[PDB]
C-alpha cells in the first residue's frame, strides 16, 4: 500500500536545529508534491510547505520566513524539512502529504498522510516516564468484568504510545489525553476493561514508548 | 490571504441524520476546495476535491458543493464512525490554507459510568509520590462529578480530570480523575474512595480500597 | 439543405475548450434531428414547433463534449467551470441545447484523455467567447514566464472518459443551436 513515515521529532531548545524526514513507500515518489503540514494542540491544521516532483518549485509559509528549508531525495524516496531557529509555537506535529494530483498540478489534495512526527520547543529537559501497574484490589471487582491499566506518568514532552500485548489487545483499550502538571511533566493513564475470568489465566503488559527519551518499558498488570 | 471560515465551529447530531457544513472563503477560489477529516490522535484523511469529486474509499454517504465561495459539506445519514473533525482546504492559491473546523459529535442513550478504583503500586511508593486512579469507563452523557474521600474526608485540590474523546463506536465517554498525594500523606489513612455521580445514576456510586490490603 | 447531419453524426468532436461553430445559411432547414429526440433538448427564447414557421438570418452550430455533472450548466445564467472559462450562453439566449449520453463513443477502457477542458482563467468568460490559450496561468505574486511549477499551473486538463465512471463523469456530446435578409428558413 502507499505508505508515509514522519521521523525526526523530539526536544529541542528553543533557537536550536532540528531535521525532519518522510519515507515514502508504495507509491512513484518520484512523480507527486510533497507537502509539510502541522497541527498546535488542540488548534486545526496548518500548511507548511511543499515541492515539486524535480524540486523546480519549493514553498514556504509566511510563518516560516528563512528558518525553515524543504528539500527531497527521489533516489531515496524521502522528504525533508530542516528547521532552525526554531520557536515556541513551532510546537506541533508535523505531517508529511503526498498530493494526489500527478506532475506540476498542486490544487487537488494530500490522498496519503503520515502518522506525524511531534516536534515540541521548550527550555526544559527530556524526562522519562515512570510506568506503574493499575492493578484491581482483592475485594473490589463488582462485576463480571474487570478493569487494569497502567500509569504513565512524569514525561516530557508529547507524545507517549501505550499498546497492550504488544499491539495484540486492542479491544476495550481508553488511553487518556495527557494532562500538565504543576511540575511541568506530562501524565496519562491507559486502562483496558478485560473479562474478570481472565484475571488469574492470561497475562496483561502494557508497552510504553516515548521517542524523544527513547525509553521503551513494559509493564506486566498482575492481581494484588 | 484567503482565509477559511467555516460554520458551525462544533455541532451535535444523531446516528441517520443529515449534516450540512459551511466553508467560506475570502476571496473566490473558483472549484478547488478540499474537505478533510480528523480523528482525535489520528491523521487527517482526504474525502473531497474539486469541490466535488469524491475521492476514492470514502462512501458515498459524502458529497461536496459549491462554487467560488460558500462550499458545503454534506452527509446524508450519519454513521457512528463520522464523528470526528472536518476541515475545508483552499488550493486555489498557496498557502493551502485550511479551515478552522467543524467538530461533528454523537449523541446516544443514557449510559452509567462503569466505576473502577486503583491504588498506588508498592513502586511509586518507593519514590515518594502516591497516585490513585479512578476510572468512570463507558458512560454517557459526559457530565460526572468525582468526589476523593479519604478517611471520610472530602478532599479539595489534589485531583486532576482527563475526559476521552466520545468513542466512534459506542458514542461513549471516558474519564480518569487521579488524586495526587506525598507518600507521607498516602501511607496517613487508611480508607481511600472515589465517590462518582451521574445523571444515569439514581445513587452515587462508591468504589473503595483498604490500604496494604 | 442546411448541413445538420455533418454537426450531429460526426465522428469526432472538440473539447468544450475549443467548441466548433458551423456557420449554417442559405438552406431549407429539415428540422428532424432535433424536431423529435437517450437524447435531452433544451430550448430558450424559441419553440421548436414553431421553427418551422420561422426564418433567420444565421444559425450557429456549436458542438464539444462535456461530462454528465456539466451539461446542466450549458444554459443562459449559468456558474460553473465549464460556463465561466469554457462556453458560456447569453442571457437572452435564443436557441436550443442537444446533449446525449456518448459512453460508447468517446470512452476508452485505458482512459480517453484527448478531451480538455479548461481549468484556469483570469476572467469569465464573455457569451459566445472561445479562448484557446495555454498560457501559463499566473496564480501567485511571482512571474511565470511559461513555467509550470508552483501557482503556475496547465489551464488545460483532461477529462480521461472511462466507462466504468458514474452516469456524471461519462462523456455527453453538447450541439447548442442559435437562432439569429432572413435566409435559414
Amino acid at each position: 500500500q502507499v505508505q508515509l513515515v514522519e521521523s525526526g521529532g523530539g526536544l529541542v531548545q528553543p533557537g536550536r536545529s532540528l531535521r525532519l524526514s518522510c519515507a515514502a513507500s508504495g507509491f512513484t515518489f518520484d512523480d507527486y508534491a510533497m507537502h509539510w503540514v502541522r497541527q498546535v494542540p488542540g488548534k486545526g491544521l496548518e500548511w507548511v510547505s511543499g515541492i515539486s516532483w524535480n524540486s523546480g518549485s519549493i514553498v514556504y509559509a509566511d510563518f516560516v520566513k528563512g528558518r525553515f528549508t524543504i528539500a527531497r531525495d527521489n533516489a531515496k524516496n524521502s522528504l525533508f524539512l530542516q528547521m532552525n531557529s526554531l520557536r515556541a509555537e513551532d510546537t506541533a506535529l508535523y505531517y508529511c502529504a503526498k498530493s494526489t494530483a500527478l506532475r506540476h498540478q498542486y490544487y487537488y489534495g494530500m490522498d496519503v498522510w503520515g502518522q506525524g512526527t511531534t516536534v515540541t520547543v521548550s527550555s526544559a529537559s527530556t524526562k522519562g516516564p515512570s510506568v506503574f501497574p493499575l492493578a484491581p484490589s482483592s475485594k473490589s471487582t463488582s462485576g463480571g468484568t474487570a478493569a487494569l491499566g497502567c500509569l504513565v506518568k512524569d514525561y516530557f514532552p508529547e507524545p507517549v504510545t501505550v499498546s497492550w500485548n504488544s499491539g495484540a489487545l486492542t479491544s476495550g483499550v481508553h488511553t487518556f489525553p495527557a494532562v500538565l502538571q504543576s511540575s511541568g511533566l506530562y501524565s496519562l493513564s491507559s486502562v483496558v476493561t478485560v473479562p474478570s475470568s481472565s484475571l488469574g489465566t492470561q497475562t496483561y503488559i502494557c508497552n510504553v514508548n516515548h521517542k524523544p527519551s527513547n525509553t521503551k518499558v513494559d509493564k506486566r498488570v498482575e492481581p494484588k | 490571504a484567503i482565509q477559511m471560515t467555516q460554520s458551525p465551529s462544533s455541532l451535535s447530531a444523531s446516528v441517520g441524520d443529515r449534516v450540512t457544513i459551511t466553508c467560506r472563503t475570502s476571496q473566490t477560489i473558483s472549484s478547488y476546495l478540499n474537505w478533510y477529516q480528523q480523528k482525535p490522535g489520528k491523521a487527517p484523511k482526504l474525502l473531497i476535491y474539486d469541490a466535488s469529486s469524491l475521492q476514492s474509499g470514502v462512501p458515498s454517504r459524502f458529497s461536496g458543493s459549491g462554487y467560488g465561495t460558500d462550499f458545503t459539506l454534506t452527509i446524508s445519514s450519519l454513521q457512528p464512525e463520522d464523528f470526528a473533525t472536518y476541515f475545508c482546504q483552499q488550493s486555489y492559491n498557496t498557502p493551502y490554507a485550511f479551515g478552522q473546523g467543524t467538530k461533528v459529535e454523537i449523541k446516544r442513550t443514557v449510559a452509567a459510568p462503569s466505576v473502577f478504583i486503583f491504588p498506588p503500586s508498592d513502586e511509586q511508593l518507593k519514590s515518594g509520590t502516591a497516585s490513585v486512579v479512578c476510572l468512570l469507563n463507558n458512560f454517557y452523557p459526559r457530565e460526572a462529578k468525582v468526589q476523593w474521600k479519604v478517611d471520610n474526608a472530602l478532599q479539595s485540590g489534589n485531583s486532576q480530570e482527563s475526559v476521552t474523546e466520545q468513542d466512534s463506536k459506542d458514542s461513549t465517554y471516558s474519564l480518569s480523575s487521579t488524586l495526587t498525594l506525598s507518600k507521607a500523606d498516602y501511607e496517613k489513612h487508611k480508607v481511600y474512595a472515589c465517590e462518582v455521580t451521574h445523571q444515569g445514576l439514581s445513587s452515587p456510586v462508591t468504589k473503595s480500597f483498604n490500604r496494604g490490603e | 439543405l442546411c448541413p445538420f447531419d455533418e454537426v450531429f453524426n460526426a465522428t469526432r468532436f472538440a473539447s468544450v475548450y475549443a467548441w466548433n461553430r458551423k456557420r449554417i445559411s442559405n438552406c431549407v432547414a429539415d428540422y428532424s434531428v432535433l424536431y423529435n429526440l437517450f437524447f435531452t433538448f433544451k430550448c430558450y427564447g424559441v419553440s421548436p414547433t414553431k421553427l418551422n414557421d420561422l426564418c433567420f438570418t444565421n444559425v450557429y452550430a456549436d458542438s464539444f463534449v462535456i461530462r454528465g455533472d456539466e451539461v446542466r450548466q450549458i444554459a443562459p445564467g449559468q456558474t460553473g467551470n465549464i460556463a465561466d472559462y469554457n462556453y458560456k450562453l447569453p442571457d437572452d439566449f435564443t436557441g436550443c441545447v442537444i446533449a446525449w449520453n456518448s459512453n460508447k463513443l468517446d470512452s476508452k477502457v485505458s482512459g480517453n484523455y484527448n478531451y480538455l477542458y479548461r481549468l484556469f482563467r483570469k476572467s469569465n468568460l464573455k457569451p459566445f467567447e472561445r479562448d484557446i490559450s495555454t498560457e501559463i496561468y499566473q496564480a501567485g505574486n511571482k512571474p511565470c514566464n511559461g513555467v509550470a511549477g508552483f501557482n503556475c499551473y496547465f489551464p488545460l486538463r483532461s477529462y480521461s472518459f472511462r466507462p466504468t465512471y458514474g452516469v456524471g463523469h461519462q462523456p455527453y456530446r453538447v450541439v447548442v443551436l442559435s437562432f439569429e435578409p432572413a435566409t435559414v428558413c
